């Protein structure tokens, strides 16, 4: 009913520990695949964290807490969703004996979570290197890490192309002190959500910005090229788009007007319709009608990047196209977090060592009662490296002491290799992760983890 | 301050110890010197077979682990066909081969790992040890051996010599020499019981269900035509609504035969045809198909002519008896044309009070057979179907791919002898890859040690014998190829005996099993979630 | 997991001596099955009359008596620092790390610890053996066992070292001080302030005589008999019957004069003290009035022992040979009221300087005199450590020995290269506990004190040379203050031979439980 005194305590560590323990296995390319007992006669093979999280029973409500963050994770970036679950679970592991046996008060911890979450994201912006993001080769070779190991990879030639001018198509540069930083307003959901058309080619394949419709003209005669089409959503216009249809009697009354009527259309895409026109439809880069793939397309592009389109993905059936919208999607997250910053960083758990070397020697220098659980952040943070060298078939105990002694001497690029098990250098072998996906894994599991500890009874009620 | 190392082992071992129970039962029935498996509902459902995939779909197991073992058989009967149980006991071997393994500290990836090494290695031997066989048709001599490893695997081998040429002969009278395909769609099986199995016979036709009944029906007919009739020679009405209005009983014929002057009209046409073209030649006849039903009029108006009458065809079998016959199918007598009718050979029909069979057998292009299969108990009719169907899909193979492999644990014991001197040599991988080599080298010999240990011959003799065979053929600079004789209990030689397997049945083998066995020490914890 | 149990099993008792070191230490009270009750602070006492069960236990309780019996002081530093080894211990058995290596561990770590504690000694003992020099080591020694008798009970114990010492410098060949040399006794009645230093021995007993005591003359003679009074016979049997009355007259007269001859050949060679440690007869109380002979019975042999080094007296095995090379002298002796009863007590004047001395307590309260009592005794091996080894170089007390240790070796863990870093940085923390304890005893908040612990300690100076205050320690506080304050105010120091001896003891403590993985017992 309810859990009072320092049981409770105890109870919403263990709640997200033992989450983040299971699925240790499922971190990095050797991730090792589990088995689920379901009541049906069926079972998940897949060593998927997100498609696991979704299908285990939890009862305490601090583990429901951490299968939301694995959701809001999972849509921001393709990867690193059980990273962000471990390091918020391991940080309650490492300050379980201080709040019990040290009787130390949980505000101190919470607080001293949020001035070492500032001091963790300087480590990260020093340790990574920078990189050219206007180059068209160096962005094919960062989205073949999400490309290649897949079905893909027989088209991975033409993937990096694909799924290069689909990145540039939302994106747009913008900079300046006037109005501020816009970030470049990038959305994956709304603006790059593509329609897969059967049939075509992938080479063939273009990003067209704008909306794509399969109606075509309702009149046998018409002109199928005007010189500056207006777009009219619902003057003497040159067209006349309705959302819903229209009846053969407005057909002959609209003909001598010079505007062609389109008939159902539906309602999400006239929100994106306002980015190319801006009605609540003057230069208009090509009104072209002309049938591609035995099916009659509509072009509402123009001269200008509005940033909102729907991409257009030809192939050579559906069941192509199907494995190819989340290939796609997981590869644009990467290519994504590359325009937020020219920043990458150092892969195989290399930056997560550079945190808690850093850390470490800072944390003397402060002289406060927020020193001692710096030293459990530390320590957190070189359990993600480890957990690799465990899956690895090394020496955790050697591998863990031998690599951060390398740190003070040697640069903080260097990781632990998964195919070979020995310490290496994760630049010189062509082994990166992007910052984005680090800044986030941080920042969110220290604010998860200080959420959990801030609920000290469990109130029984409706 | 919980940090466990603890979780080092776990229900995988568990998972383990359920693939050893499954094991130990799929051990005895593997081969030739199997044993026949016999499962029960309980509502009167008995099904005997040695196929490893069909005993486990009626069989629900709880414990997952033993779930993705029957679904790696479903590749490989619906591609290879054959060997479902060899790929079991290859995936339950190579468990406890690891065992030992990781109980000493070994990290199960590298175990796991070194078996995607040795599987690619493994490949490189197979096609220097396959033997490439000619599409020539002159090569049903040796096929009729080749056939006799699927034969000898599901029966007693008393009905083996009975079953042999019918298998061979049905896959080669339909099948032109060309790459092209077989399709085995076309060969129909039915049953019939009360009598013995070793009855079964070729059938080069279509088996019928329901023959014709009267005493004075020729029993014989030879170079008869045959001629689809579409029309019903059922009883039949006005075609406007009207009744039967009599006085008395003798007034009642009078309207009845009004109706039935309809089907007499149409059977003058037909009884003209006969003797039209052919009529008073010998050696001629006519037979009416007539898929639809029969007047007890019309018995004694056919019987006069010998004409066969049948009623009620299947649809499904009529698609075929127009490729068979020839014969297009005639909706209408009016316009019925002399050039429908087809061609056949000598048609007899067996005299059985219970069911009578009209055979289309005998035919220039039948383009079509039919496997007949007829058993009194039901177990002989169900094992027999399994050997069938396991020997047609045995051989599909054999025909479209040109490379041959010998069988009777020929390839699985030369593979771990060049794998084992092959790793000592390379060195290319990693110091710790000889675990998982060895393991993977010692779990392809459990295949020849299996199928002796159903002989009762000491299986330690035989591989005594096969290995030092092998040195002693090296130093003689030739090629000679060694098996196990399981009659015997010494080596044989897999050419002369006739024993071969079809390439790509051993190839997903091995391939198959490695990738399962593989994917079951990877699990780390077993997780109860859903209800 | 039986190793992890064994700690758990340890960390029971460990609580208990957690609650013992400092000032907030309390005696425990044990009732023993034959119906004593005997109540001492000390811990190694104590673990005397506790019964063990578990062997993993006796092995600590093995390593507290090594204390007790060399140094004799330390006894709790051992035990609970053994303890805390334990506990960071668990985290890397836990973690994976192999027990192994945390036993090589710990034997560079201490080979570390031993040459730094050279460059720790701030003083140095002159070995002076004065009254106000020897304040500075027993103040230590009484405190954190009883509070507000550590002014009072300093001078008394000074003041006997002083007098069992003779007038020597820098010669260590020779030994003087032992731990025989200072006995406590008790008595009902009177109060601290009224407690005096006497120069010998102190006798509680009755004269069982009408002489009270002797005279002013110097150089008394002191003879011990070990032969009971009596007139001479066969030692084989020689039991005096009567058979007739008329040999009454001839046996009863001839005791009375083989006595008297025998007493005044005693008396006329100057000796006015007879020891007596057998029975003494009634007829021979009588004959001892009359010459002014001091009557002392002492039964007890150990009592003796001590006495033959004063004097200079010796055990006659007859009775009536007065030899005057094997008799003793003492100035004088006297017979005064102490503690509300009359008493005969020993002590001196000049001469014949006593190599033993008594501590005479006085109080109204029974528990807190058995105290004192176990306390003295705790502080007369401190003593003992003035000798060659290390007895005149001291380090800071006060908790400021541990949390120093921690800045000097984790500074060397960073140096030695591979899976070492891990017990020595282990091996620092372990030494956090002494400042915790003396924190959370005292009821001083751990958000407060202990931070401005590590903040005394480790400074910014803008130079090499060291600077500000190294001597704060860990302050008990109890009236108020800010922070900590400089232990260098109250002279409150540790021996360097103390130290020193309980850190080895300390470390194959821990050596032992961390190398045993299996246990195999049976009933008994």
């Amino acid at each position: 009913e309810r859990t009072t005194g320092r049981q409770a305590q105890i109870s919403n560590i263990t709640a997200a520990k033992a989450v983040a323990d299971v699925i240790r296995t499922c971190l990095g390319p050797k991730a090792m695949l589990k088995m689920l007992l379901d009541p049906m006669g069926g079972l998940v093979l897949t060593n998927d964290g997100h498609a696991i999280l979704r299908e285990i029973d939890v009862a305490h409500p601090a583990a429901k807490s951490m299968l939301e963050l694995s959701r809001t994770q999972d849509e921001e970036v393709g990867d690193g969703t059980t990273t962000v679950i471990i390091l918020a679970g391991e940080i309650l592991a490492q300050c379980a004996p201080y709040l019990i046996e040290k009787n130390i008060h949980p505000v101190i911890i919470i607080q001293a979570l949020k001035k070492a979450l500032t001091d963790a994201l300087e480590v990260i912006k020093q340790v990574s290197k920078p990189v050219d993001v206007e180059n068209d080769a160096a962005m094919k070779k960062l989205i073949q890490a999400s490309i290649g190991t897949k079905y893909v990879i027989h088209w991975s030639e033409k993937m990096c192309e694909l799924a290069l001018d689909a990145v540039k198509t939302v994106r747009k540069d913008l900079g300046q002190t006037v109005e501020g930083e816009p970030n470049f307003e990038i959305d994956i959901k709304r603006y790059v959500r593509v329609e897969k058309i059967p049939g075509g080619d992938v080479l063939d394949s273009r990003v067209l910005k704008g909306v794509l419709l399969n109606k075509d003209v309702v009149h046998p005669k018409m002109s199928r090229h005007i010189e500056n089409p207006r777009v009219v959503l619902l003057v003497r216009p040159t067209l006349v788009i309705t959302e819903k249809g229209v009846s053969d009697l407005a057909q002959h009354y609209l003909l001598k007007g010079g505007c062609s009527v389109l008939r159902r259309v539906k309602k999400s895409d006239n929100n994106r319709i306002a980015r190319v026109t801006g009605a609540t439809g003057t230069n208009c880069g090509l009104f072209k009608v002309e049938m591609i793939g035995d099916e009659y397309f509509s072009f509402l592009d123009n001269c200008k990047e509005p940033k909102a389109c729907t991409i257009m993905l030809r192939g050579g059936s559906k069941d192509i196209l199907n494995e190819i919208d989340r290939n796609l999607q997981d590869a644009m997250a990467v290519a994504r977090n590359v325009m937020l910053s020219p920043s990458l960083s150092p892969g195989g758990g290399a930056t997560e060592m550079a945190v808690s070397v850093k850390l470490a020697e800072k944390a003397k220098q402060l002289e406060g009662i927020q020193q001692w659980p710096y030293q459990a952040v530390a320590d957190a943070m070189e359990c993600i490296p480890r957990t690799l060298i465990q899956n690895a078939g090394g020496d955790p105990i050697r591998l863990l002491s031998q690599l951060r002694a390398k740190h003070a001497q040697g640069n903080f690029t260097t990781g632990i290799d998964g195919d070979k098990g020995k310490i290496v250098d994760m630049v010189s072998y062509g082994i990166w992760e992007p910052e984005v996906i680090k800044q986030q894994s941080v920042k969110t599991a220290i604010e998860s983890a200080c959420l959990l500890l801030r609920v000290d009874d469990i109130v029984s009620g409706v | 301050p919980k940090a466990e190392s603890l979780r080092r082992d776990a229900a995988l071992k568990v998972n383990v110890t359920s693939a050893e129970g499954l094991q130990s039962v799929l051990e005895t029935n593997l081969g030739p010197k199997g044993t026949l498996k016999m499962l029960v509902d309980g509502a009167g459902n008995i099904k005997l077979t040695k196929d490893g995939k069909v005993l486990l779909t009626e069989m629900q197991i709880q414990s997952p682990t033993a779930v993705l073992i029957a679904r790696a058989a479903a590749a490989q009967d619906e591609i290879t066909g054959d060997g479902t149980t060899t790929v079991v006991c290859l995936v339950g071997e190579l468990l406890r081969q690891a065992h030992r393994f990781i109980q000493e500290g070994v990290h199960p990836r590298i175990i796991t790992d070194g078996f995607e090494i040795a599987r690619k290695e493994s490949m490189k031997f197979l096609d220097e040890f396959k033997i490439s066989k000619t599409n020539l048709s002159n090569d049903r001599e040796f096929l009729l051996q080749v056939a006799r490893s699927s034969l000898l695997t599901k029966v007693d081998a008393d009905l083996t010599e009975v079953l042999t040429p019918i298998v061979t002969d049905a896959v080669l009278s339909v099948y032109d020499a060309q790459a092209d395909n077989l399709d085995l769609h076309m060969v129909e099986i039915m049953q019939m019981q009360h009598l013995s199995p070793k009855d079964t016979t070729f059938i080069k036709g279509l088996v019928l269900d329901h023959g014709g009944r009267h005493p004075d029906m020729p029993t014989r007919v030879k170079n008869a035509y045959v001629l689809i009739l579409n029309v019903s020679l059922e009883y039949e009405k006005t075609e406007v609504n009207s009744g039967f209005f009599y006085s008395s009983a003798d007034q009642r014929d009078k309207l009845a035969a009004s109706e039935r002057k309809f089907v007499d009209a149409k059977l003058k046409k037909i009884i003209d045809l006969k003797n039209e073209v052919c009529g008073m030649d010998p050696d001629k006849g006519f037979v009416i198909i007539n898929q639809k039903g029969i007047d007890p009029m019309s018995l004694d108006v056919f019987a006069k002519h010998n004409i066969l009458a049948l009623r009620r065809a299947k649809r499904r079998n009529m698609e075929r008896l127009q490729l068979v016959t020839g014969g297009e199918a005639q909706n209408s007598v009016e316009d019925l044309s002399p050039q429908i009718l087809g061609f056949s050979g000598l048609v007899y029909q067996e005299t059985i009070g219970e069911e009578k069979f009209t055979y289309v057998t005998e035919n220039t292009d039948p383009k079509s057979c039919t496997i007949l299969i007829k058993g009194s108990t039901h177990y002989a009719l169900a094992q027999t179907k399994d050997a069938v169907r396991d020997g047609l899909r045995a051989v599909a193979n054999v025909l479209k791919d040109k490379n041959i492999i010998p069988g009777a644990g020929a390839f699985y014991i030369a593979l771990s002898r060049y794998l084992r001197s092959a790793n000592m040599n390379k060195l290319g991988a990693k110091g710790k890859t000889k675990t998982g080599i060895e393991a993977f080298a010692e779990a392809l010999l459990v295949i020849p040690k299996t199928l002796v240990k159903n002989s009762g011959f000491d299986p330690l003799d035989v591989l005594a014998m096969v290995e030092d065979e092998l040195d002693d053929a090296q130093d003689s600079d030739e090629t000679r190829y060694v098996g196990v004789d399981l009659n015997i209990g010494d080596s044989c030689d897999p050419t002369i005996e006739g024993i071969w397997d079809s390439y790509r049945v051993l190839r997903n083998a091995i391939t198959g099993a490695t990738g399962i066995a593989s994917n079951l020490l990877l699990c780390d914890e077993l997780l109860r979630a859903g209800r | 997991g039986q190793i992890i149990k064994s700690i758990a099993a340890i960390r029971e008792l460990h609580q208990m001596c957690l609650t013992s070191m400092g000032p907030c230490g309390r005696n425990k009270i044990i009732v023993n099955h034959l119906g004593k009750i005997i109540i001492t602070n000390d811990a190694a006492t104590m673990l005397r009359e506790l019964d063990i069960v578990h062997p993993a236990v006796k092995v600590l309780v093995m390593a507290t008596e090594q204390q007790k019996i060399d140094m004799g002081d330390g006894t709790n530093l051992v035990m609970i620092l053994a303890g805390e080894l334990l506990n960071v211990s668990e985290k890397l058995i836990s973690m994976g790390l192999s027990a192994v290596e945390i036993i090589q561990g710990y034997n560079m770590a201490r080979k570390f610890t031993l040459k730094e504690l050279d460059e720790m000694v701030v003083g140095e003992i002159t070995d002076k053996n004065d009254k106000n020099e020897l304040l500075k080591m027993i103040k230590p020694v009484i405190s954190s066992k009883k509070y507000g008798s550590e002014d009072i009970l300093s001078e008394l114990v000074s003041e006997a070292v002083s007098h069992v010492l003779p007038v020597a410098q820098q010669a260590g060949e020779i030994p003087y001080f032992n731990v025989d040399s200072i006995r406590v006794v008790k008595i009902m009645g009177g109060s601290l302030s009224n407690s005096t230093v006497i120069k010998g021995m102190v006798f509680n007993r009755e004269p069982e005589g009408h002489v009270k005591s002797l005279s002013e003359d110097k150089k008394h003679k002191v003879a011990v008999f070990t032969c009971p009074l009596d007139i001479a016979n066969t030692e084989t049997k020689g039991t005096v019957l009567l058979h007739n009355a008329q040999e009454m007259l001839d046996f009863s007269k001839g005791e009375e004069k083989q006595i008297d001859a025998m007493m005044k050949e005693i008396a006329d060679m100057g000796v006015e003290c007879i020891v007596a440690g057998a029975g003494v007869g009634e007829l021979a109380l009588h004959y001892l009035n009359r010459y002014g002979i001091l009557v002392l019975k002492v039964p007890s042999k150990f009592e003796l022992r001590r006495l033959c080094r004063v004097c200079g007296a010796t055990p006659l095995p007859r009775l009536g040979a007065p030899t005057p090379e094997e008799l003793g002298l003492v100035e004088t002796v006297k017979t005064m009221e102490i503690g509300g009863d009359r008493v005969t007590v020993f002590k001196q004047e000049q001469g014949e300087i006593s190599r033993t001395s008594t501590i005479i307590l006085r109080g109204a309260t029974q528990n807190n005199l058995d105290d004192i009592e176990r306390a003295i005794d705790d502080g007369v091996a401190a003593v003992k450590g003035l000798m060659k080894p290390s007895g005149g170089k001291l380090l800071p007390g006060a908790g400021a020995t541990e949390i120093e240790l921690i800045s000097r070796i984790t500074k060397y863990g960073e140096r030695t290269p591979g899976l070492l870093q891990l017990a020595i940085k282990q091996f620092a923390v372990a030494f956090e506990v002494v400042p915790r304890t003396l924190a959370e005893t005292a009821g001083l908040d751990v958000n407060e004190v202990l931070p401005n612990l590590y903040a005394a300690h480790n400074v910014t100076e803008p130079g090499a040379v060291k600077t500000d205050h190294l001597y704060k320690g860990v302050d008990i506080d109890g009236e108020s203050d800010e922070g900590v304050k400089d232990i260098r105010e109250e002279n409150i120091y540790d021996m360097l031979a103390t130290k020193k001896f309980a850190i080895n003891v300390a470390t194959e403590a821990a050596t032992t439980v961390l190398s045993i993985d299996q246990i195999i017992m049976a009933k008994k």
